[PDB]
């Protein structure tokens, strides 16, 4: 019940603060004065796909802190070994391959 | 009254919020910019005024009009002045900008820049010092003390 | 009288210094990464 | 090729032609700094136009000085 | 320790401005609770302030007066309300005060000095000061056609 | 006679390569860069209390005009049009007839202080030091009208500020 | 009593975000041999009181937006996520006391490039949703190795749980087992944060206003603070007194004002990177050697029988 109250805190005060900050008193009497290929480079596609690849290694990498309690730790250190190195394998690729050069 | 009471004090806590504040988007045309610079360098120090060095024109409260305002240059200069948020404030700094100046007679330079926006203070000099201009941004802070928006507001 | 207008004063001024200086500081690399890695034997035991 | 109508002393107005990060194109679009001062010399006296100079490269003021003295 | 002889420093100051009340009037005022020696004052009140220990240009100083030519400074100070005479001292155009080096009286100076009196009723209008060039002929004020 | 500015070979020994792995991993050179600024922070700064504290300034300081009179209180401008010559602006307009006493004497004396370039070149043609440039730099204003200075206003900045003027004149006058 | 003590994490923070903008403002101006503020108020104690109110009292200047839901949602998310982001810091008890913490911090942390996302929908230009779009790309690049640096400390902890941080470090800070980590993640939040040298967002469009531009100043700087508390507990473990825990307090507190003023150091000593250079910092330079780093903090617990407990 505590984290749902700190969260609903949180954003209503966030809520309130942004309203208040748009609908202040402002003593003026008179008037006041679309889905296309936006111009942007492939390069920052395969930026945000690399990253979400790589965001998915990581989510399997997570639970390594628990993974060393236990006592197949051969299996577990070849296994942690392996994923990291694919992960490495993966950046080598993108870098012989240009895909992490900016120009052209 | 102490209604006309805490108007007077608000106004003054407006005024003192605004002039305490003054973030200045400066027009840096020409040779008056030096001078702009010399200001915010170590020996003047306008930031320690609450004048911060350089904001964004959506941010910003004065413009400083520091050099020549050309007939090429004037449609910019006004764009700028009509996206400032109000309150928005204009310093004219140096002859060029306040009347035209050493250029007063060219065919390409308008004859000052309140031809193009309205002008609050005048710095007068070829440049003005540093610390002529010091002067004229403090006398700016001055005239925002004296503004009484809320009193004329509540005898409307 | 005399002329008196701003003059050197007699002999010269002393030397002043132009060229760049920038002092050698600091340890060598071998040293870096001793102090380095001893740090991280020390932090690992 | 994106265009771009303004990107970067006093004032520039620079017309950049881009392709991705990269500059293909590069116009700069000057004059909004001109002020006839050889139009206006041409009004004065050898000693009334020795201030213009001043307030060419406004930062080095007394070598413009120089310049126009020795050609006088 | 220094940090000792720094702090008992920045305890004289409280007593060099005259106790806490002066100390503080100072520090809002001018926001600076230096202590210098008194040069002079001038007939506004005015009063300024020396130390050579200073780096050049902040070796001199003025605190103002509080009132000058019937307008409330305590707040309002400005560097135009410094007359003439210690102008030339102030800005290190010289170095004697008008203390020891008096101004030459001329029946024409100001006596009263005044302030920018831009934005008030005082402030100067400009107009051209010869006086008409061609004059009209004035028809007669009786009837003959 | 030239120099190089940057010509040289790097030492490619092993020490040497290993200085510059140390300072590529270590970042010896950034640290180095963030000693100088931290000896800055510690530094007393060079800032004035303006107002209350002023820039350094000379006699020959160019500031705002003023028309000056002789120790009698009369005028020394006799109308002889050379500052207006003079002027590389134009700023100065000047009209003169004969004065009720025949003196010779200007009816008009107008400075446009928004044409004017502070050049000084109107004082220096002057041949009785009747229009000088003041230490007066805190004069700016509200209006563009208020710069627009005719006789009256140029008078009555003379008579305030005489007796800093005088000063200043007696202390560069030997110079000119 | 807890929404009191809810209330005495989000005010104090909201003041100390006030605060730190005449802190940045002073400390780079003696660094720059000047003052900065000290005219309104003693010492400039009263600048952040008159920038607040100036800016609240502005005139709101919003452009007709191209979606106005999105334009009020990005400043909410902004600083509400940044709120939420206080609430499970041990100092030295946390508000919220959550066994998988540091991952909490993590996942919430991640949300925050929605703002930026969706201030550029809003924006109706596509020139700001292209600058909304390399600021994206810089974040979420420097999130791969937070995140993988963050796993190899915890290595050495045991636990998500940010109190056992505490416990890990009762003898010793991780800073001396994990320097090299310690050094690449305190970039990392440099670059995250959007600071200089990786101020790029600031830098590109040179080459929002009032309450709402206010806001999303706020959560900037409380996301300052946030980063630079974590590093500390991270890295420079303060001992915890369960008898004195104002002890506790204290000397954490002057560890993240000492590098949260490290932040500023840094803005006043160094040029800008262009954006393919911080692009390739990260990687062809700190992702090759986190990878590596990981690795060998996995083996190393290990190799040496150092396997922290799960409790
Ligand atoms: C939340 C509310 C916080 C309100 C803070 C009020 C600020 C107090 C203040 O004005 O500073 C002293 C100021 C100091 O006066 P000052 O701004 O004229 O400062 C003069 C000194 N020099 C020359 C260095 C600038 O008091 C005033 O200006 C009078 C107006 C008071 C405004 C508040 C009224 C309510
Ligand atoms: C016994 C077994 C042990 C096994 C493990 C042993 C490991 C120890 C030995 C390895 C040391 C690893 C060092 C880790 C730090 C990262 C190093 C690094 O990435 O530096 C290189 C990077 C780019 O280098 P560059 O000059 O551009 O050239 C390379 C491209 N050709 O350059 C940079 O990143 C420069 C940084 C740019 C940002 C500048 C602003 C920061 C400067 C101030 C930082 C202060 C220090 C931070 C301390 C934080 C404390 C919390
Ligand atoms: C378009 C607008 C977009 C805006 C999005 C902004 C996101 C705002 C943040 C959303 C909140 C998500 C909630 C995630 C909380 C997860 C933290 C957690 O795991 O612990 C909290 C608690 C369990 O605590 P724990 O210690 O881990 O285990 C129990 C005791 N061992 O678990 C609980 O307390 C249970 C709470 C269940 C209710 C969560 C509902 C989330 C819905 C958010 C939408
Ligand atoms: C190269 C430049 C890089 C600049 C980057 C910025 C670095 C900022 C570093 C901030 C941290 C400095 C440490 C400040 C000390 C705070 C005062 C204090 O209480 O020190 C106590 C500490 C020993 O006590 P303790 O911290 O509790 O350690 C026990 C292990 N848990 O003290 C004993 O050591
Ligand atoms: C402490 C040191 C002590 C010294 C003695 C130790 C001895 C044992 C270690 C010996 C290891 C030697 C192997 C070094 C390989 C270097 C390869 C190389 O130099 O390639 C560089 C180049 C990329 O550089 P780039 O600037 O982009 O292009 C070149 C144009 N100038 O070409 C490339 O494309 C780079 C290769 C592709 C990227 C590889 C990525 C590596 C994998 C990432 C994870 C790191 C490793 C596993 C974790
Ligand atoms: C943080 C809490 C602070 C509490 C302070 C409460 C004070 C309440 C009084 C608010 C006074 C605002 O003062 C007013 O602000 C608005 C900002 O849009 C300004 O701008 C407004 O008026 C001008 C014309 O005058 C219009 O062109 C403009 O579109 C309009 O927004 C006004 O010029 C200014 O007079
Ligand atoms: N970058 C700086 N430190 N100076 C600066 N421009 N600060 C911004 C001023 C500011 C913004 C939001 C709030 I809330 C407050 Cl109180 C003050
Ligand atoms: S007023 Fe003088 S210094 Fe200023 S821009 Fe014009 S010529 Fe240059
Ligand atoms: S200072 Fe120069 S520009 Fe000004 S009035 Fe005198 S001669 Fe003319
Ligand atoms: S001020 Fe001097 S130069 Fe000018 S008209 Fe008068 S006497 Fe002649």
């Amino acid at each position: 019940m505590n984290l749902m109250l700190a969260l609903l805190t949180n954003f209503t005060l966030a809520t309130l603060l942004v309203i208040i900050a748009f609908w202040l008193p402002q003593l003026n009497v008179y008037s006041e004065k679309g889905s296309a290929r936006l111009p942007f480079s492939m390069k920052f596609f395969l930026v945000a796909i690399t990253f979400l690849l790589f965001d998915l290694e990581i989510a399997l990498l997570l639970p390594l802190p628990w993974a060393s309690q236990t006592a197949n730790l051969n299996t577990m250190l070849t296994m942690a070994l392996f994923l990291i190195i694919l992960l490495a394998v993966s950046l080598a690729y993108e870098w012989t391959q240009k895909g992490l050069e900016w120009t052209e | 009254s102490r209604g006309e009471y805490v108007v007077a004090k608000l106004d003054d806590l407006i005024n003192w919020a605004r002039r305490s504040s003054l973030w200045p988007m400066t027009f840096g045309l020409a040779c008056c910019a030096v001078e702009m610079m010399h200001m915010a360098a170590p020996r003047y120090d306008m930031d320690r005024f609450g004048v911060v060095f350089r904001a964004s024109p959506r941010q910003s409260d004065v413009m400083i009009v520091a050099g020549t305002l050309t007939n090429k240059m004037a449609p910019a200069l006004r764009k700028v002045y009509d996206q400032m948020p109000e309150p928005r404030y204009v310093v004219s700094m140096g002859s060029c900008a306040n009347g035209g100046g050493y250029y007063h007679y060219s065919y390409s330079v308008v004859r000052g820049c309140d031809r193009i926006v309205p002008v609050d203070i005048y710095v007068p000099g070829c440049p003005p010092t540093a610390e002529a201009l010091l002067y004229g941004i403090l006398q700016l802070q001055k005239k925002i003390k004296r503004e009484k928006r809320l009193r004329i507001w509540y005898r409307r | 009288s005399k002329v008196k207008q701003d003059m050197p004063p007699v002999g010269g001024y002393g030397p002043i210094d132009y060229k760049r200086n920038l002092p050698r500081r600091g340890l060598s690399g071998y040293s870096m990464f001793a102090v380095g890695i001893g740090a991280l034997l020390f932090g690992y035991w | 090729n994106l265009t771009l109508n303004f990107g970067p002393h006093g004032v520039l107005r620079l017309v950049m032609e881009l392709s991705g990060e990269m500059v293909r194109k590069c116009d700069p679009h000057i004059g909004l700094l001109h002020r006839g001062t050889e139009k206006l010399i041409e009004y004065k006296t050898y000693l009334q136009a020795l201030p213009y100079f001043d307030r060419l490269d406004y930062v080095s003021m007394m070598c413009n000085e120089q310049a126009y003295s020795l050609a006088v | 320790m220094e940090l000792l002889q720094v702090l008992k420093r920045g305890l004289q100051q409280v007593s060099g401005h005259g106790g806490l009340r002066g100390y503080l009037r100072v520090l809002f005022r001018a926001n600076d609770v230096r202590v210098g020696t008194l040069v002079g004052e001038d007939k506004y009140g005015n009063k300024y302030y020396e130390d050579n220990k200073q780096f050049f240009g902040r070796h001199r100083w003025v605190i103002y007066t509080t009132e000058m030519n019937g307008k409330n400074t305590f707040w309002d100070v400005d560097g135009s309300m410094v007359p003439p005479e210690w102008h030339r001292w102030l800005h290190c155009m010289t170095d004697d005060p008008p203390t020891v080096k008096p101004p030459t009286a001329r029946k024409f100076i100001w006596t009263n000095h005044k302030f920018n009196l831009s934005g008030t009723p005082q402030q100067y209008v400009p107009y051209s000061t010869t006086r008409k060039k061609i004059q009209e002929w004035v028809p007669p004020s009786t009837p003959y056609k | 006679t030239y120099k190089y500015v940057n010509l040289r070979e790097p030492s490619m020994d092993m020490k040497s390569v290993t200085d510059r792995a140390a300072q590529t991993l270590l970042w010896t050179e950034l640290i180095r860069g963030l000693g100088m600024t931290l000896s800055y922070l510690f530094r007393e700064p060079a800032t004035i209390n303006y107002p209350f504290e002023k820039g350094p300034l000379s006699p020959r300081f160019r500031g705002e005009h003023a028309l000056r009179r002789y120790p009698s209180g009369e005028e020394r401008c006799i109308a002889c049009k050379l500052c207006e010559a003079v002027c590389p602006a134009q700023a100065i307009t000047i009209e003169a007839e004969p004065r009720a006493d025949g003196s010779r004497r200007t009816t008009r004396y107008d400075i446009d202080m928004t044409k004017c370039i502070y050049c000084g070149f109107c004082q220096e043609a002057c041949p009785v030091d009747a229009i000088v440039e003041g230490p007066n730099f805190e004069f700016s204003t509200e209006t563009h009208e208020e710069l627009l200075y005719n006789k009256e206003k140029l008078l009555n900045n003379g008579d305030k500020w005489e007796a800093e003027i005088a000063a200043n004149i007696q202390a560069d006058y030997l110079y000119r | 009593m807890f929404m009191i003590n809810i209330l005495m994490l989000i005010i104090p923070i909201l003041l100390a975000v006030a605060f730190l903008t005449l802190v940045e403002r002073k400390v780079l101006g003696y660094m720059q041999l000047r003052k900065g503020p000290n005219v309104v108020g003693p010492y400039g104690l009263l600048q952040p009181i008159a920038d607040a109110i100036k800016l609240f009292i502005k005139e709101p200047l919003r452009p007709a937006t191209s979606s106005a839901s999105m334009f009020i949602l990005a400043p909410i998310m902004a600083l509400g996520l940044a709120l939420t982001m206080w609430i499970p810091l041990p100092m030295p008890y946390p508000l919220i006391n959550m066994n998988l913490g540091v991952l909490f911090m993590l996942a919430m942390s991640s949300l925050a490039v929605y703002s930026i996302l969706w201030s550029g929908w809003a924006s109706n230009s596509k020139y700001a949703l292209i600058g909304a779009l390399r600021a994206v790309a810089q974040t979420i690049s420097y999130e791969v190795t937070l995140a993988i640096i963050l796993l190899s400390v915890l290595l050495m902890s045991g636990s998500f749980t940010l109190s056992t941080l505490i416990t890990t470090q009762e003898q010793m800070w991780l800073i001396l087992p994990a320097w090299p980590l310690a050094m690449m993640w305190f970039i990392s939040t440099l670059a995250e944060t959007n600071r200089a040298p990786f101020d790029l967002t600031e830098g590109e469009s040179e080459l929002y206003a009032a309450g709402p531009f206010a806001l999303f100043f706020m959560a900037e700087y409380a996301n300052i603070i946030m980063m630079n508390i974590f590093t500390a507990i991270l890295f420079l473990g303060t001992s915890h007194n369960p008898h004195m825990p104002e002890l506790y307090t204290i000397n954490f507190t002057i560890k993240s004002l000492l590098l949260t003023m490290s932040f500023l150091w840094i803005r006043a000593s160094y040029p800008r990177f262009r954006y393919d250079q911080l692009m390739h910092l990260l990687w062809k330079n700190f992702l090759p050697l986190t990878l590596a780093l990981c690795m060998w903090h996995v083996s190393l617990p290990i190799l040496t029988s150092g396997i922290p407990p799960q409790t």
